[PDB]
DNA sequence: GCATGTGTTCTAATTAGAACGCATG
DNA sequence: GCATGTGTTCTAATTAGAACGCATG
């Protein structure tokens, strides 16, 4: 089980990249609309790709961040002879809204997953082929609270402890350490 | 060798299916044409004027990879998405990633599925068009999402009309020098009903609002007729794009839900050059 | 000693019907002069026959001297308003008011126009208005043409009802009707791709548009794709005999090509009408 | 066009429609008072062959009916009607005998009904005054009645009077006076 | 018998032209 | 400099909807 190759677009994993068990070998991408193939490609080979939409009160289109996650996802992909298992994931800072959510849907052929943080509290939907993140039930919330949620949590933070919990069963795959 | 088999087309909004008229033109054999549109005069037009053969499979956003992958294998990837959002002539345009211009990622997103898997290397051609009026960011994002540069084509120089236009794909000799013809209409003349003076060789870009076809700032009737000036009518404008005269003269439309049509298309003559390359690849008559 | 193309006179012309259907028979018109003041109409009659049709204004301007001027005449062809003589209009005002006397410049000019005393050279002329008018009004104008109409309803040639009277001498004017093989009779053959008819024929059109729903429970003719519809106006055009988009000029709206077409003639019945005309003038 | 010695011209036979005018040619002698005049009102059911074996006709006359009420046809009628058994009178080309005829409005016709008048008889009308006394409208192709200039008349003055008999004869029988020449006097 | 009709005059639906408004080449 | 434009909102002016009608076969 060799290490991981791992594009960040929009946010920098660095935080919780070493907490869970993972110069440098992570390559991060700020403003992509002069990223291309041969950039991404030259980029080394990968085996899992995260993109984050910014935390809310901020910037431009929240859909910008998954048109421009979904073009580089494709370039990273390998070929599908390829045995390395690949991964990949857009999260959602409850920033899309309803219009936006199907087109993320749509795009990535996959209905998401949100996440809570009530001990309600902070929430996050996410699509990926992780079979764990879709394996993994989490306590049932409401998309009303959720809208209930935004108002408030605007009127003043990448709550990314409910991220490492996400991609935590990515371990299996690589060297833990 | 094998014979060259019938062309398999996935035209995304449609409209009035130019692209299937300027493939029979061309005496190129179809064996499917399945059309994305949602605008009822549109689907009746193409209905009407091709007896039925073009599948209408509704909104690009209900179709799936899935059903590329059963409708398919595409030889012919066609559409040109919505500019009410995109050309810089409405003050109110809602940019490429809001309104009607996010549309154009389903055209990006269909076209990926359709794409033969890596080892097929059969013939596979798509095509893009929009407006030149759109901002310097919206066509970089496009050429970005498509992974090539457009070719202008202004139909003026095989019509009566100014029509600078934006073409993305992979169509053989797409940049090759555009040549008259025969069968081009290139003055205004060529295109009015008997009866009816050309005033000017060209007209400025016709688009869906009515008063686009007076030139200049000064409101420039193109044509007399009789003792008085008059505007193009509804079959002079079918013309000034290359489509059949009449062709649009269907469902009790108005002069207006015509033009709105026309105003949307495709210059016939253009694609027919863009399309032509094609009949050494797929059989025809 | 040979034949000699045509020269006519028609009088309010309309879409220029009279001229579709002489070249429909290869009869060759020297002059073919039209009275007509409607804009719309006088576009059609323009475009359709490539500024063939000498336009003369409205019929009160026509001189007897214009006549003799512009002529001779071998056929002399008109329908004059009938909305102050159709009973389907509650203020009709009738034969001597409104337009009702508009027929008088008919009577008038055809007798300017006929041939001398003694002149044999041969002469036809044709008047038709509608069935539903008065008897009193029916009365008078054949009274005032000195010969009794022939009615004839287009359902025998065409998919649409129309009773119509006509007035004239042409040869035949009172043989019976046979559909031809060109005739389309039921509906459904003037119907574009993919709708299909209610009905086999449909009652008279007038200019109202819901002229087209049938019945008296008001009726749409047309289905298409599980839905009901009207009849487009291409349609109609079929269903009165003209070309499909033969009034498709001008911007007009589709209530404004069916004014042109209620007021109009059915064309398979003017052409066997002017069948017999094939000998007397003509014909390449 | 020319006129004939007193012996050979012969009694005139007229047609009188709409208005009976034999106790207007008696006055001037135009008849016989011992009992050819024919005289229909209804005209509607007229037709041609009726008025050519009514004998052949030299004055075919007709006027519209006085300002009243016996108007029950519509005004435009009558003239239309007049111009009908009109052409049903007139004589072959080589007429022998001179024809003559005349309408008459009696300030009924309004003034889009005078000019499809003036339209159907070929001429503009003359007003023919007893000044202001009374006024009538006359066609004809009576050479004296359109050339002998009459007192002028305004439409405005018109107007009032076919308005004033509206609200509540000799002198004007000259229209008749030149056709003395063309036929027989009675003593 | 009674429905049919080369049309009117009324209501609400477009038509419509004008009025913006400025990046971009 | 400059104007050219796959458009939208609008408000006046038109156009396109539903009832009234009743001789006459
Ligand atoms: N969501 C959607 N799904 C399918 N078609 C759509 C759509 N939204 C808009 N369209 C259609 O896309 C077209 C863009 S204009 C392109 C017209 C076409 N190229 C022609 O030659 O006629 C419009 O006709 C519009 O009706
Ligand atoms: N005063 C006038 N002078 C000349 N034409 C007139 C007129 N008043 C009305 N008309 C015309 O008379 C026509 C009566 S409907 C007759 C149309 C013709 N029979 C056809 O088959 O097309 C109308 O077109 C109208 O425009």
């Amino acid at each position: 089980r060799q290490p991981v190759r791992v594009l960040s677009l929009f946010e920098d994993i660095k935080k919780e990249l070493t907490s869970l068990g993972f110069p440098g070998q992570l390559k991060h991408v700020v403003d992509v609309t002069d990223t291309v193939r041969k950039d991404v490609e030259e980029w080394g080979p990968f085996d899992l790709v995260y993109g984050a939409t910014p935390p809310l009160g901020h910037d431009r289109p929240p859909s910008w961040y998954l048109f421009q996650f979904h073009r580089l996802l494709q370039y990273a992909r390998p070929k599908p002879g390829s045995p390395r298992p690949f991964f990949w994931m857009f999260v959602d800072n409850l920033v899309l809204n309803k219009e936006d959510l199907d087109v993320a849907s749509r795009f990535l052929e996959m209905e998401p997953v949100t996440i809570p943080d009530v001990h309600l509290q902070n929430a996050v939907r996410v699509w990926s082929n992780i079979p764990a993140i879709r394996s993994r039930h989490w306590a049932l919330v409401s998309e009303e609270e959720l809208s209930l949620l935004a108002q408030n949590k605007q009127s003043s933070k990448w709550p990314t402890k409910l991220v490492k919990n996400c991609f935590l069963p990515l371990r299996e795959y690589f060297k833990y350490f | 060798a094998e014979k060259r088999k019938p062309i398999r087309v996935l035209s995304l909004f449609d409209g009035i299916a130019t692209g299937l008229l300027v493939l029979k033109d061309l005496g190129i054999q179809v064996d499917r044409y399945i059309a994305s549109e949602v605008c009822e005069d549109s689907i009746t037009v193409g209905m009407v004027r091709h007896q039925g053969k073009i599948m209408y499979v509704g909104d690009v956003r209900s179709v799936t990879q899935k059903h590329i992958q059963e409708w398919g294998p595409f030889d012919l990837v066609i559409g040109g998405s919505p500019c009410n959002d995109l050309s810089i002539v409405n003050p109110a345009r809602k940019g490429l990633y809001e309104g009607t211009g996010r549309l154009f990622f389903e055209f990006y997103r269909l076209l990926h599925d359709a794409r033969p898997k890596e080892g097929d290397d059969r013939p596979f051609f798509w095509l893009f068009e929009n407006v030149v009026a759109m901002g310097v960011s919206d066509k970089r994002d496009i050429s970005r999402f498509l992974e090539s540069n457009p070719v202008m084509i202004d139909a003026k120089e095989v019509s009566a009309a100014h029509r600078a236009r934006y073409f993305w794909g992979n169509l053989p000799g797409m940049n090759r020098p555009l040549a008259s013809t025969v069968n081009d209409k290139l003055e205004l003349q060529e295109c009015l009903e008997h009866g009816r003076i050309a005033k000017f060789s060209k007209v400025r870009t016709i688009t869906t609002r009515s008063n686009s076809i007076k030139q200049g700032k000064d409101q420039h009737f193109p044509v007399f007729m009789n003792e008085k000036e008059d505007i193009l009518w509804c079959t002079e404008m079918e013309r000034v794009f290359g489509f059949p005269v009449h062709y649009t003269d269907v469902s009790n439309m108005s002069h207006l839900a015509r033009q709105r049509l026309l105003g949307r298309s495709w210059s016939v003559p253009v694609i027919r050059h863009l399309f032509a390359p094609l009949k050494e690849y797929f059989a025809c008559v």
